[PDB]
């Protein structure tokens, strides 16, 4: 990164830890939270990586960096899958028509079960890929599947744990 | 669809109409009143018994030859004079 | 000879739902609406399906929309008149069959707030019930009586628009019940999690929740108190608190939770 | 999810343990099993909070010293006396000794108990409870949360289950059990109402935590969902059901609705008055007038109405006068009663009496069990043989803690103690990780065929008509005071009702929330349990506890201090006959802490 | 094979309350203000 | 319609699919870019606007008060109206 600022390791540790908890504590389910904050996270994350570069082997800063990077990886992955689910739900809503009356109802999704099969497969991949972020995955993608399950009857492993 | 007079949609519309229409009409009237206040000071309508006598007086005062001035009656109570030779 | 119109939908046929009218003699029927529905099922059309259990109003399974206002059929009284009585499932819910709604999202939201007492120290050996004065216990009176019928949930316009992001009047009322409880020691964690624009602040004070509550609770009052408490007690470090609790839930099974 | 093809779509699940019921008993067992580290699945017709435990009002008994000094041994003696010496003293000791811990644990999970001035849990006086082995006065042991103790218990247990992250199969109706040829239970086969598919749950140990069969009578306090489905499943498996004749009548139930008014109403000062206005309860059970055992009060009320001293226009009921009690106390410790009376009875409790009449409330009978909550299959040589892999808890089971008559607020205690006990028993038998259970090749073959036949059943008699006929016979032929001649006629009638289940027909033929189909299946369980109640009651030639016979108005301990087992000859209720066998009662306490209580007169 | 139906908008039939209507008026105060300003702006330009 | 069935979902922060969430972030930048640009109007008005009765004002100060010190006898009825 192009910068002339200098930070001590104590300052670098504080910045990295603050960003790590800011991302993990944020509610990823609300789309607007990621839209508004991600631009701020990226700017900070660029600074944190630059100042923490000499401490990637440090016994304290090192683990924080690995968790921070892993959390950002999971945030983008969960957002992408849940973003697709939102599109499917929005398509279903518009197919209802005006006032849910069908007055100007649009064309329905003809391959809804296929989409449900595709989304659930992606959901399983997240769980295997990010074993330490299940609470966040269930918050965004797991809850999204439950909403879809109301529209269409499909089977996924955790369906019974969502009262289905 | 199932429509009921006591529905939220219809009741909200009546509530909005009762609440806002009295305010809006008063607010619009106040603005109209302000416009009228300026209009009357800038150009107050004045009534003349006979158009011809007034028109002749107007030409005399301003030194305008009646031949070159065109007179037309826009409405029953409105008569307008215009320059005949105007671009 | 009252006329009853009942919402009907066959999941297998998947035809357009319609209202079917039945005629019942109120002389041979119980005063409550649920009695009329049972009589219709027993005599005229046994295909009709609806959730019912208690008859006392305590369980909250028979929530329905009668004449446009949500209520429990077992406590609702039949009002005879020329105008037919219209019975429909809860508003803006996916109907599984006839009058039976799909309230899975409501259950999932309720599980999210983790409605179980949390304490920092485990019960020491030889220790009896936790101390709680009468005054503190009195604070829970209006909140621990909720039967989870979901009448208030489906009467909130904010829940109509954002069912999957807004916790709704019932779940927010329960969240404040644990916050208010003196025995619970995770007050700050609960307030931090609930302090979200979608979860809590979609409540616009419409008050359709308090009006239709069968048990006469005041979810609007409790929601207003929770907002005031959160605003006064907010600290910059709340976001970190939420993150730390999320790490503590890392090994939990799938399902809604604190995160 | 698996995916098989047994005429329907069968999803095969495998678990270490499977609880069947999400009431108070079932929720506690599931939480305990998960706490012990075993993989568990809980199955319920209704969302757990909507189970009939929610409707419980009075409270749960514990030997805490919060109000007065108490000893668990004193509470145990009351239970033995209340059971009229048809209750297992081994089981009673276990329940009473654990009651203080159980209640305090419930409070530890956030149960909103009402509090005393010093901040301890508040307790109230409940009928049938005394101090110093009966030498002392009324005992205040009924821990309570206003008039909504059941609502609080069920919510707290549901919260506990959420904390332990139990797996719930909500809105699944349970069909027959999966039984091995050896006689073990390898799981349950159930139907998903929401999806319409069939599921075969296979587990090493099964727990049946269903409700009672109180809906078999016309007027009952039980819920519409209290069809006693678990008992029918056990009966169709060929295993016995015990003490079905003993059906409790709550003395105070709103007339004619059948809604309950808590015994705590009388426990806080309520009086019962006849047409003369006399507090008639002094004549019967003088020392504890209105706090006498429920069966004594119910019998007295029925006799008084019979005598012509009833109240109201038709002399059909009696009044409960709570008006004299202070308004503040009524609101503070009996809030729910006031609203229920205001609605169903149209009565203002503060100023007016409440119409009341005895009504079937609880079923002491159930699946035989020992003090470890293991289901029993008694044999002549072995009167306490246990089914290899089956357990029961709650009102569904009969450990005999309650015997002939149940003590108020003792049932909610039974739920948690034995629900907790069941989990402990399973944990000892089953290790946290074990090879999956091997279902028999023809597992569920018979159940599907029976389910399919009922689905396409077309006949003249409708399910509602048959259920109404069954309730009519039970109400008329098995009242508070049972006459032998009527019981004999009722036995014939119910046998005819069993035969005509062959002609039942359902108009609906879908699989998603087909309440018409479900009710028909429930009626099968209701009929079989109802039949055994009449046959068992007719056979018993004595008068003990709730079971009162005018022909035999005496308690025969020499020839009738025996549990009454009932067997269904064949799985199909249409082609089956009821057979009666008996096993001796357990009178010796397991430990020496509690001494044996010899049989004696039960006057109250 | 089985699918659940989705109900129409509750606005058409759900019963109204006095407080609910007033809340809508509270939220529409600014919308009305903009509307009035537009009307006055148009009148100032097209009238007299 | 038929939504595509072969979507390659994002796997990590450096292997990202283009989705509406990213497009929303682009909207955020553009709407905020408009706010910066539209700020020129109010600033331009304040910097350029003048409030003067006529051209005599400048001439008066040039000839009768060049230093903004020359005191003038006050006669209240002039600007007071009465
Ligand atoms: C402490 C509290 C403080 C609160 C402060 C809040 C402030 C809020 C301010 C909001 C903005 C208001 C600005 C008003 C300016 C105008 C007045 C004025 O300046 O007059 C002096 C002066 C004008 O007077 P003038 O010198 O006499 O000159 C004449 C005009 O210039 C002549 O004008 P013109 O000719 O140039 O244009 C005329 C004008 C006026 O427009 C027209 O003339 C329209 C005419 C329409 C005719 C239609 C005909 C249809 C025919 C139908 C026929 C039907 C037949 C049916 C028959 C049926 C038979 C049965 O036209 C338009 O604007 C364009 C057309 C309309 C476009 C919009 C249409 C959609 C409307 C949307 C409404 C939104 C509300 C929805 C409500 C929903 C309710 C449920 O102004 C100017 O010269 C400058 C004008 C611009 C000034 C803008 C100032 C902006 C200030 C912004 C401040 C923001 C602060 C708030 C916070 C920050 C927010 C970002
Ligand atoms: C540390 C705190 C920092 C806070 C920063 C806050 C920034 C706020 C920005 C507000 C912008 C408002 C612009 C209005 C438009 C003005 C246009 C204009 O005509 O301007 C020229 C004119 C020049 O006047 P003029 O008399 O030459 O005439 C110009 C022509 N007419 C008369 C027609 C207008 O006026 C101004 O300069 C306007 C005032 C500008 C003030 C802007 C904000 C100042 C913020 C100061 C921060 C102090 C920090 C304290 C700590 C210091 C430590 C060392
Ligand atoms: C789609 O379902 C919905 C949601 O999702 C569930 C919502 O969340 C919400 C909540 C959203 C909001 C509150 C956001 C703001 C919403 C607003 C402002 C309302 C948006 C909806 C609309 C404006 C309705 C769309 C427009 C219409 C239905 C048109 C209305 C006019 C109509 C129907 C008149 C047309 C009549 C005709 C064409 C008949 C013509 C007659 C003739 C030719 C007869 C001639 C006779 C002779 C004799 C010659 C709504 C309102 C909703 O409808
Ligand atoms: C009005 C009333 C008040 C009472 N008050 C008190 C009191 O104050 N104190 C007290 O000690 N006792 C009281 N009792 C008695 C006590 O509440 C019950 O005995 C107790 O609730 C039984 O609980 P349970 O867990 O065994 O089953 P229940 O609460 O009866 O429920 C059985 C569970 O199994 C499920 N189930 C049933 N059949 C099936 C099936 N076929 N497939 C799947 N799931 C099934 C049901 O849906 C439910 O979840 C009262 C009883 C009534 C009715
Ligand atoms: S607040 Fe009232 S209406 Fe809402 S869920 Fe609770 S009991 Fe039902
Ligand atoms: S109706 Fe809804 S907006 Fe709030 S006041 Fe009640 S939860
Ligand atoms: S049936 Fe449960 S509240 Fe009415
Ligand atoms: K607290």
């Amino acid at each position: 990164m192009l910068t002339v600022d200098k930070f001590t390791r104590a300052e670098a540790l504080q910045r990295a830890s603050n960003l790590y908890y800011q991302v993990l504590g944020t509610n990823w389910e609300d789309g607007l939270n990621l839209v508004l904050d991600v631009p701020f996270w990226e700017s900070e994350l660029e600074k944190v990586d630059h100042m923490c570069e000499p401490y990637l082997c440090d016994d304290e800063i090192g683990p924080i960096i690995r968790n921070l990077h892993e959390t950002v990886n999971c945030m983008y992955a969960c957002e992408d899958v849940r973003d697709h689910i939102n599109e499917l739900l929005e398509l279903s809503s518009r197919a209802e028509g005006v006032m849910g009356s069908g007055a100007a109802a649009s064309e329905e999704v003809e391959n809804m079960p296929e989409q449900c099969g595709m989304v659930t497969k992606a959901y399983e991949d997240l769980l295997a890929r990010y074993p330490e972020h299940h609470p966040k995955i269930e918050q965004t993608v797991g809850h999204g599947l439950a909403v879809l399950r109301q529209l269409e009857k499909f089977n996924f492993k955790s369906s019974h744990r969502y009262f289905f | 669809m199932m429509l009921r007079y006591d529905s939220l949609l219809w009741q909200c519309t009546l509530a909005a109409g009762i609440w806002f229409i009295p305010q809006d009409v008063a607010a619009i009237s106040a603005f109209l009143l302000y416009g009228r206040s300026k209009s009357r000071t800038i150009n107050q309508p004045v009534y003349v018994d006979n158009i011809d006598t007034a028109a002749n007086e107007y030409f005399k005062r301003k030194g305008l030859d009646p031949t070159k001035m065109i007179m037309m009656r826009k409405s029953s109570k409105i008569t307008e004079i215009r320059y005949g030779e105007m671009y | 000879m009252q006329t009853f119109r009942v919402y009907r939908y066959d999941p297998l046929l998947q035809d357009k739902p319609h209202m079917q009218e039945f005629n019942i003699d109120l002389a041979q029927c119980g005063p409550m609406i649920l009695d009329a529905l049972i009589k219709i099922k027993a005599t005229q059309d046994s295909t009709l399906a609806f959730r019912r259990s208690c008859r006392e109003g305590i369980c909250g399974s028979c929530a329905m929309n009668i004449n446009g206002k949500n209520g429990l059929a077992c406590l609702q009284y039949i009002e005879p008149g020329a105008a037919p009585i219209d019975i429909q499932p809860l508003p803006h819910t996916y109907v599984l069959k006839d009058l039976v709604p799909d309230l899975s999202n409501f259950y999932n939201q309720y599980k999210s707030i983790e409605p179980f007492l949390k304490r920092r120290r485990a019960k020491q050996p030889g220790e009896k019930e936790y101390y709680q004065s009468i005054e503190d216990r009195e604070k829970l009176d209006g909140m621990y009586e909720c039967n989870l019928c979901a009448c208030c949930m489906t009467s909130c316009p904010s829940y109509w628009w954002n069912p999957e992001y807004y916790l709704g009047p019932a779940v927010l009322l329960q969240a404040y019940r644990w916050i208010a409880d003196s025995r619970d020691e995770f007050t700050t964690e609960r307030m931090a999690w609930i302090n979200d624009s979608m979860r809590l602040y979609r409540c616009h004070g419409i008050m359709n929740c308090t009006s239709c509550c069968p048990k006469g609770l005041d979810p609007a009052k409790a929601i207003a108190k929770m907002k005031a408490a959160i605003a006064a007690a907010y600290e910059p470090g709340w976001t970190k608190i939420v993150a730390q609790e999320s790490i503590a839930n890392k090994k939990r099974e799938s399902g809604m939770m604190y995160a | 999810a698996a995916g098989s093809g047994t005429r329907y779509a069968v999803h095969d699940h495998f678990y270490d343990a499977v609880v069947v019921g999400a009431g108070g008993a079932g929720l506690r067992a599931a939480s305990g099993l998960v706490a012990h580290g075993l993989k568990t699945a809980c199955i319920s017709k209704v969302f757990p909070t909507r189970s009939h435990t929610v409707a419980a009002q009075g409270g749960i008994n514990a030997a805490l010293g919060n109000m007065t000094e108490d000893d668990w041994r004193w509470h145990a003696y009351d239970t033995v006396k209340g059971s009229d010496w048809l209750g297992d003293q081994d089981a009673i000791e276990h329940m009473c000794r654990l009651a203080p811990q159980v209640v305090l644990e419930l409070e530890s999970y956030g149960l909103p108990f009402s509090r005393t001035k010093e901040g301890k849990i508040y307790q109230r006086a409940f009928g049938g409870q005394s101090l110093k082995f009966g030498k002392g006065g009324q005992a205040y042991r009924c821990a309570a949360a206003a008039d909504r103790t059941g609502h609080a218990i069920l919510h707290t247990l549901y919260g506990m289950s959420l904390k332990y992250d139990c797996l719930f199969f909500i809105e699944y109706f349970a069909l027959d059990l999966i039984m091995d040829q050896d006689g073990s239970c390898k799981g349950v086969i159930a139907m998903s109402m929401e999806d319409g598919s069939i599921h075969r749950f296979g587990a090493h140990q099964t727990v049946i935590a269903t409700g009672g069969y109180g809906r078999a009578y016309q007027s009952c306090t039980s819920a519409h969902t209290c069809t006693g489905d678990g008992g029918g499943m056990v009966s169709r498996a060929g295993l016995p059901l015990q003490d079905l004749e003993f059906v409790q009548f709550h003395p105070t139930g709103i007339f004619p609705a059948g809604c309950l008014m808590t015994e705590g109403c009388r426990g806080e000062g309520g009086i019962l008055r006849n047409s003369e206005g006399e507090p008639f309860m002094a004549r019967y059970a003088p020392t504890a007038k209105d706090l006498a055992s429920r069966d004594v009060v119910s019998r007295a009320m029925t006799l008084e109405i019979r005598e012509g001293r009833g109240v109201g226009p038709n002399k059909d009921h009696i009044y409960l006068h709570l008006d004299h009690l202070p308004a503040e106390t009524l609101r503070e410790r009996l809030p729910g009663i006031s609203e229920t009376a205001k609605i169903f009875a149209g009565v203002d409790v503060t100023k007016e009496p409440i119409p009341v009449l005895p009504t079937v409330h609880y079923n002491m009978g159930g699946i035989p069990t020992n003090w470890k909550a293991q289901c029993l299959n008694p044999t002549s040589s072995d009167p306490n043989k246990i089914v290899p892999g089956l357990l029961a808890a709650g009102e569904a089971g009969s450990a005999s803690v309650h015997g002939a008559n149940r003590l108020g607020a003792n049932s909610l205690l039974d739920l948690v103690v034995f629900g907790r006990t069941a989990a402990d028993t399973v944990a000892e038998i089953v290790k946290p990780n074990s090879p999956p259970v091997t279902l028999p090749k023809d597992a569920g073959g018979g159940t599907i065929d029976r389910f399919d036949k009922i689905r396409h059943a077309k006949g003249p008699v409708s399910t509602a008509d048959l259920r109404s006929k069954l309730q009519r016979t039970m109400q008329t032929r098995a009242p508070v005071y049972r006459n032998g001649d009527d019981l004999k006629k009722g036995c014939e009638e119910v046998r005819e009702i069993m035969k005509e289940y062959k002609d039942v027909g359902i108009k609906d033929r879908t699989l998603v929330w087909n309440t018409d189909l479900i009710e028909t299946l429930e009626l099968e369980n209701l009929i079989t349990q109802a039949a055994q109640t009449i046959v068992s009651g007719e056979a018993r030639k004595e008068s003990r506890g709730a079971h009162a016979r005018e022909d035999f108005t005496e308690r025969d301990d020499k020839k009738w201090m025996k549990h009454s087992l009932s067997y269904q000859t064949k799985p199909h209720v249409e082609e089956s006959d009821i057979v009666l066998k008996y096993r001796p009662v357990v009178d010796q306490p397991l430990d020496s802490e509690m001494h044996h209580v010899p049989p004696a007169k039960r006057v109250y | 094979s089985y699918k659940s139906a989705h109900q129409e908008t509750p606005l058409t039939y759900y019963r109204a309350t006095q407080h609910a209507t007033s809340s809508i008026n509270h939220r529409l105060a600014y919308i009305n203000a903009v509307f009035v300003i537009w009307v006055c702006d148009s009148l100032n330009d097209v009238d007299q | 319609a038929r939504v595509p069935e072969d979507i390659e979902f994002t796997k990590n922060r450096y292997t990202r699919r283009y989705n509406l969430a990213t497009e929303d972030r682009v909207k955020l930048l553009n709407w905020n870019a408009f706010c910066i640009a539209v700020t020129a109007l109010p600033i331009a008005y304040v910097y350029y606007s003048w409030y003067e009765s006529s051209e005599d004002t400048d001439m008066i100060y040039r000839t009768m008060d060049p230093m903004r010190e020359a005191k003038a006898d006050y006669y209240l009825p002039l600007l007071r109206g009465h």
